Order: C-alpha cells, then sequence, then structure tokens
C-alpha cells in the first residue's frame, strides 16, 4: 500500500507534457506488478488458494 | 496465599489479592471476584587519622619499618592534634592535606634516624604502593564536601610542597627540644653514589665538602610562619643542600683532577651507562614518577619509552589504579564480560648497578668540560624527578650554596 | 602532546568560559545596537552552529555580495568601551589568573598554556596512559597487547568515552577476542537512541539526528563481509530494525542488498525492489552513481 502510494506520487510528477513517452511503459510495468501482488495476497487470504 | 498485586476490588480494603486456580481471586477479608554540619572537624580528623594509621600499616608491613615508628607518629600527630584543638574557632583554619600525612611520616622517620628520604616517599606514593591519592579510596563515609575538598586539594608534593610542609609542621610543633631533627646524611650519600655509578671515592669527596661548609649540622625547620620569604631560605632543607654539594663535588672534583685520575672518556662512559634505559624495578618506578611530574621534558621522557615500559605501565595501571577514586549496571557486568578480563626476566637493582660498574670497568681536552656538563645535567634530571622539586628550585639552591662555598673559600 | 580521553578538570576553565561568553554577549549586543545563570550561558553558547566516493561538501554559489569596512579604530573602541567595564564588575569575583586570562583574550592575545598543560589526578592520569597504550598498540598491529589494554580499560569505572571510533576500528583490526565492532556499534545505538555541548563534534553523536560515522561504516563494511560471500538479509534486517529516519545511506545499503541478492520471478521482485529503494533513496541527501549505470547493471540483469 505504501509502495503504491509512492508510485502514484512519482506518476503525478509527470507532465509528461514535455516528457518522453517510454517511461509510460515502465510506469505501467510497475503498476501491473503492484496490482498483481496485492491481488495475490488477497486471494491467498480468502485465500491461500 | 500471596500475590500482593491488584490491590483489591473492594473499596474497604485494598486487601491483598491471591489468585486460586479456580479463578476466583481472593482478598484477605474475603471478597472473591544527611551529612554533618560545622563540627565535622571530628569526622574530618577521623578519616585523616584513619588514613594515616592505614599508611603506617602499609609501611611496617610492606616496607618492614620498626613498630616504634607508630608511637613516634602518635606523638607528633598528637602534638599537632593538641595544637589544633588548642585553637578556638569554629572556622576550621586547619589544613590536613596529604602533605601533612607525608609530613609527619618523614618527621617521625627523621627523628628515628632511619635512612629513608623524601624521594622514597615520592616514589612510594606515585607508584600507588602506599595508598595516597584519594579520600577513603573507592569501596565509606559521606562528609561535608568542604572537607573532601580539603583532602583532595593540595595533593601534589611536586614543587617542593613536601619540603615546605615538613618545615611548616616543624614549626607547628617545635623540632628542637622535642625531637632530633638531624637527617640521615651518610646513607643519602650512599643512595646517591649508587644512584649514579660513581666510584666509592665520591662518597668521601662529597662527605668532605659537606664537612667543609657545615661540619655536619643539619636541621629541619625553615619556619617563620608566613608565606613570605625572599633571601637566605631557598636552601635550608638539608637534603636539597646535600644534592647541591653532591653536584658541586662532581663538577669541581672532575674539572680539577690535575692528577688526571678520571679519564676524558670514563666521564662519557659514565654518562652512557647512566643514560641506557634498562628495566629494573627502580627505573620503571622513576618512569612512573616521570608521568606525574609537572614540567616538560619529563613527559617527553615518557614519549621516549619502549613497548615493554608501556606494558609494565598498563600492568601497574590495572594493579595500583584499582586504588581509584569515586539494569544498566548488570548490563555493564555482562557488557564488560563480553570481552575477557583475563626464568624471571628483568634484573634486580644491584645487578644493574654491578653491570654498569663493569660497563665502565675499563678505567686502568677543553671539550671534556662538555662531558662534565652533560653528566651533571643528566644527574640533575634524575634528582629533579626523584626528589619532586623544580629545575629552577635545584639550581637556585646549588647556585646559592656554591657561592656559599666560594665565599668561605676566597 | 596528544588529546586526552577524559573530561577536562573543571572550575577555572568553566568560569573562564563564563567571562568569555558574557563579554562576547555584551560586545555583540552593542554591535547589533549600532547596526540598528547557567541558562544565560546556555542561550549564549546556543544560538550558533553547534572518481572516488567523496561525500562532497556544499560549494560556492548562491551566496552574498560582500561588505565594506565596518570597523575603524574610533568606531570599534566605541563598541568596546562600555562592555569592558560591565566586565569590570564580575572580574572582581573571579580569580586573579582568570582575570588575567580575561584581560589577555580581550586584548586579543592567545594563551600560552593548554587546558591539559595546566590540568592537575592519579587515577585519571593512569587511565590516560592506559587508553593511550590502547590506541598505540592498535596502531601497531599488536592486537594481543591492545586486547589486554582494552579489557583492563573497560574494567575501570572511570570515564565513559566517545572514543568509540577508536574502539570500532580497534576491535575491528583486533579480531582477537572481545564481542566485536558490530556488537559495540549496535550497543551504541541501543543505549543512545532514547532519552533514557563541549565534547561532541560529528564523529561521535546522539541518535536524534544522524549518528553518522560508526553506523554507515558498519553498514558498508558488513556488505563487504558479504564481499566475503560472493549475512545480507541479516545486515539489512538490523538496518531494517532501527528507526533513525534521517539516513538514506541505509536506503542505498538496502538497494545494494537487493542488487547483491539479484546478483526467477523472485529475482525479478528483487530487481523491482532495488528499483524502488533507489528512488526512496532519492528521498534524501543524494548518494548518486549516474544511476543509469545502476539501471544498466539492472538491464544486464534483465537479460
Ligand atoms: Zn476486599
Amino acid at each position: 500500500s505504501l509502495l503504491i502510494r509512492d508510485l502514484n506520487d512519482d506518476l503525478s510528477k509527470l507532465q509528461k507534457d514535455k516528457v518522453s513517452l517510454e517511461d509510460r511503459r515502465v510506469i505501467f510495468s510497475r503498476l501491473m506488478n503492484a496490482f498483481v501482488t496485492i491481488q495475490n495476497d488477497v486471494n491467498a487470504f480468502i485465500d491461500s488458494t | 496465599t500471596f500475590i500482593r498485586g491488584p490491590i483489591c476490588g473492594t473499596d474497604n480494603c485494598p486487601s491483598r489479592l491471591w489468585r486460586i486456580i479456580d479463578g476466583r481471586r481472593t482478598c484477605q477479608y474475603g471478597h472473591v471476584m544527611k551529612l554533618i554540619g560545622h563540627e565535622a572537624k571530628l569526622l574530618f580528623l577521623k578519616s585523616f587519622q584513619f588514613i594515616l594509621k592505614r599508611q603506617i600499616r602499609w609501611l611496617i608491613t610492606e616496607m618492614r619499618f620498626p613498630k616504634e615508628f607508630e608511637h613516634v607518629a602518635k606523638i607528633i600527630w598528637l602534638k599537632i592534634l593538641k595544637t589544633i584543638n588548642d585553637q578556638p574557632q569554629e572556622e576550621l583554619k586547619l589544613q590536613l592535606h596529604m602533605t601533612s600525612t607525608i609530613s609527619i611520616l618523614y618527621l617521625a622517620s627523621t627523628h628515628l634516624s632511619l635512612p629513608v628520604y623524601t624521594c622514597d616517599y615520592i616514589k612510594w606514593i606515585c607508584t600507588a604502593k602506599m595508598p595516597y591519592f584519594q579520600a577513603s579510596e573507592i569501596l565509606r563515609i559521606q562528609l561535608p564536601n568542604y572537607y573532601v575538598s580539603i583532602l583532595e586539594g593540595s595533593i601534589s608534593p611536586f614543587n617542593g610542597q613536601l619540603y615546605n610542609k615538613i618545615a611548616l609542621t616543624c614549626g607547628m610543633i617545635h623540632f628542637k627540644e622535642f625531637f632530633n631533627s638531624e637527617i640521615s646524611c651518610q646513607g643519602l650519600l650512599l643512595k646517591l653514589v649508587m644512584q649514579c655509578a660513581l666510584p666509592p671515592e665520591f662518597y668521601f669527596y662529597t662527605k668532605q665538602v659537606i664537612e667543609f661548609e657545615e661540619t655536619d649540622i643539619r636541621n629541619l625547620t625553615l619556619w617563620e610562619r608566613t608565606d613570605e620569604r625572599h633571601t637566605g631560605r631557598v636552601s635550608n632543607h638539608a637534603e636539597l643542600r646535600v644534592l647541591s654539594y653532591f653536584m658541586l663535588t662532581i663538577n669541581w672534583m672532575l674539572s680539577f683532577d690535575r692528577d688526571r685520575q678520571y679519564p676524558l672518556k670514563w666521564i662519557l662512559s659514565l654518562t652512557e651507562s647512566l643514560t641506557q634505559r634498562t628495566t629494573t624495578s627502580e627505573s620503571i618506578g622513576r618512569n612512573i614518577v616521570k608521568v606525574v611530574y609537572p614540567d616538560k621534558p619529563t613527559s617527553s621522557d615518557y614519549f621516549q619509552w619502549s613497548e615493554e615500559e608501556t606494558l609494565e605501565f598498563l600492568k601497574w595501571m590495572e594493579k595500583q589504579f584499582l586504588p581509584t577514586q569515586t539494569d544498566q549496571k548488570i548490563a555493564r557486568r555482562k557488557l564488560y564480560k563480553i570481552f575477557p578480563l583475563d626464568s624471571t626476566h628483568q634484573l634486580t637493582f644491584i645487578e644493574d648497578l654491578q653491570e654498569r660498574y663493569a660497563k665502565q670497568t675499563p678505567f686502568f681536552p677543553p671539550a671534556r668540560k662538555e662531558a662534565i656538563g652533560r653528566l651533571l645535567t643528566h644527574i640533575a634530571s634524575q634528582l629533579l624527578v626523584d626528589f619532586a622539586i623544580s629545575k629552577e628550585q635545584l639550581k637556585d639552591c646549588i647556585s646559592r650554596i656554591k657561592n656559599a662555598c666560594l665565599h668561605r673559600m676566597n | 602532546m596528544f588529546e586526552v580521553p577524559i573530561t577536562l578538570t573543571n572550575r577555572k576553565f568553566a568560569q573562564r568560559r563564563k567571562l568569555k561568553y558574557q563579554y562576547i554577549n555584551y560586545i555583540s549586543r552593542r554591535f547589533d545596537r549600532i547596526s540598528k545563570q547557567q541558562k544565560k550561558r546556555r542561550r549564549e553558547r546556543h544560538w550558533r552552529s553547534v572518481s572516488f566516493e567523496i561525500w562532497r561538501t556544499v560549494s560556492s554559489q548562491n551566496k552574498q555580495p560582500i561588505n565594506k569596512q565596518k570597523m575603524t579604530y574610533h568606531n570599534f573602541k566605541k563598541i568596546e568601551k562600555i562592555p569592558l567595564r560591565k566586565m569590570e564588575i564580575p572580574l572582581l569575583h573571579c580569580t586573579k589568573e582568570n582575570k588575567l586570562y580575561f584581560q589577555s583574550i580581550s586584548r586579543g592575545l592567545e594563551p600560552l598554556k593548554t587546558s591539559t598543560s595546566e590540568v592537575r589526578n592519579y587515577r585519571t592520569r593512569h587511565i590516560v596512559t592506559l587508553t593511550d597504550l590502547l590506541h598505540l598498540n592498535v596502531s601497531r598491529h599488536n592486537w594481543s597487547l591492545a586486547y589486554k589494554i582494552f579489557a583492563t580499560l573497560i574494567r575501570i569505572p572511570g570515564v565513559q568515552i566517545k572514543s568509540l571510533w577508536g574502539i570500532g576500528v580497534e576491535i575491528l583490526d583486533n579480531l582477537s577476542n572481545s564481542s566485536s565492532g558490530l556488537d559495540f556499534l549496535q550497543w551504541m545505538c541501543q543505549i543512545y537512541s532514547s532519552k533514557s555541548r563541549s565534547i561532541v563534534p560529528p564523529f561521535q553523536t546522539g541518535s536524534r539526528t544522524h549518528t553518522a560515522k560508526f553506523a554507515i561504516t558498519y553498514l558498508w563494511s558488513s556488505l563487504i563481509n558479504c564481499q566475503k560471500s560472493m549475512l545480507i538479509d541479516k545486515i539489512s534486517e538490523w538496518v531494517l530494525t532501527p528507526p533513525f529516519m534521517e539516513d538514506a545511506e541505509v536506503w542505498f545499503i538496502y538497494a545494494s542488498c537487493h542488487l547483491l541478492k539479484a546478483d526467477i520471478n523472485q529475482v525479478i521482485k528483487h530487481i523491482h525492489y532495488v528499483r524502488t529503494f533507489l528512488k526512496i533513496c532519492l528521498d534524501k541527501g543524494g548518494f548518486a552513481v549516474p544511476s543509469r549505470l545502476i539501471e544498466n547493471q539492472l538491464k544486464s540483469f534483465e537479460s
């Protein structure tokens, strides 16, 4: 949760009105990672299955 | 059945909870749910006198003194005790500094004509053997901090404070009729020749210059109670004059051997056998005194010491600085217990003495004055640390008494 | 002729500090006028700043634009004339030597004799020689002797020593016996991180804001005790343990633990991990490789 609140903090410190596109791919990469692992931890509890 | 805790949940106790296994918890009625002021003169003189007899215990025991000393001490400490309790004021005006302890010890020893001299005391106390540098050392009594300061203060003997305090006591109660204040002169001469490596002729040389200026009459008082003094009285502590005659003798004697009895070389070899730092009980001691001597160079002298000197030093530190002064505690017993607390090599005194006497045993032109001078200055150094005085003090004395020999010679 | 590891013998040095900072107050007070109690001493001494891996300084840019002479003879003696008499009052209470010191430092002369050089006690002088022989032997690789010195020393009641870097590098190069440099350091942090001045520059410090030298050096040096390996999750487990948030250097230690553990999706999580802590290490006063270099190692990993 804290870690995503940080990804979200750096994400806003785009314009990228300037700002070179590709970081778009890496930010997404980090976001997918976060969603997947939180979703896993929830699953595991409801659920270790 | 006790646990004290949880008072009692009944506001007509609270009386005192024990839990039974069945969990009722049951309460008894039967619910089931500094220092002294202004006359610590007496305590002061008791820690002082106690510390004195403690030191006497160490010197009859560990120094093989005679038991008579103790009585001589009760007499002198008795005389000055009677003199400070012939004094009125609630304002204390006493100075029982440690110099007074050593002062009455030397006073008594000198009445008894024992061949102990001030330098014996300085060595004894600076090497933590004779307990000194504390009030009632770490282990006693809590006194008014005014008197703990009257003890811890003035502790040093090292500028002639000892000679001045023994003369001061020698006024406080009179030396002349009551005691015999002649110093043990000739043993000091022996101590001195052996302390150098001088051949035994210099004992009789200096003994003779001694007889020449004095005819051998040596006192203890320098007293006219004051601070004030400015001529005649740098040089009337007998010892200091003895050392002065000793130095002079060497200088005169060696610089006027028109015979040429004492080689231009053997003065050098003498200087070098004197200079070679070697590890005997004595020199190790003189290093220990060098550490608490006030003036440089002697501390640069500790600089020029060697790993074994430093080692035996830390040894003497863990031995004689257990005579120190003044939850987390067990945390520091385990904390320190984290790292472990844990054919005889070096030689005796007359061994070293013998071997430098041999190191010169090859016995059988204006720059030999140099050899005379460097020998005199090294000898001086040893005397300065050993007899706890100043460079300037010594040379004041031997200057004055040297003019005191030229005057009665010209 | 070397620094002593003891609290300095007291009275006269403290009352001299009084005279000094009190006169300092009167002169600087009247100076700001012309530009327009232990506690008095406390506020007084208070309002004043109290190709290789160079922890660089703060260089020259964004700073003032000069001053032109403030102080002629007449104007200075204007500022000086009055606070010197105010000083004439408590000078009458201090000792004659102390008064002389006040006179000379206030003329601007600097005293011949050190605090040590005029100091005057058996036990402490002996501890001085003990500690000295410790430091000397540790310099001399004499880890055996030095160890004896250390044990005999810590035995003593007398003084606590900040001297701690001395013992950190001491037990470090000692290797001999005693619960070692790490144990000492984590002890320092455990005892001195809770409410539970003269002596203190930065190389020995308190745990409100950065205790620096010893902490960062056991940190890095422990990561080098992993250079022994190829222990890490231990070192960053107890770099994880403490809260003393003004570090970031332990953020780069952390991210270095993740780069060392990254040397399969587990290794992925370690690489995303170091990617995170390098920015939460941009949190604070920056430790920077070009860091696109850090990332370039991370792409050699992405292989
Ligand atoms: Zn009850």
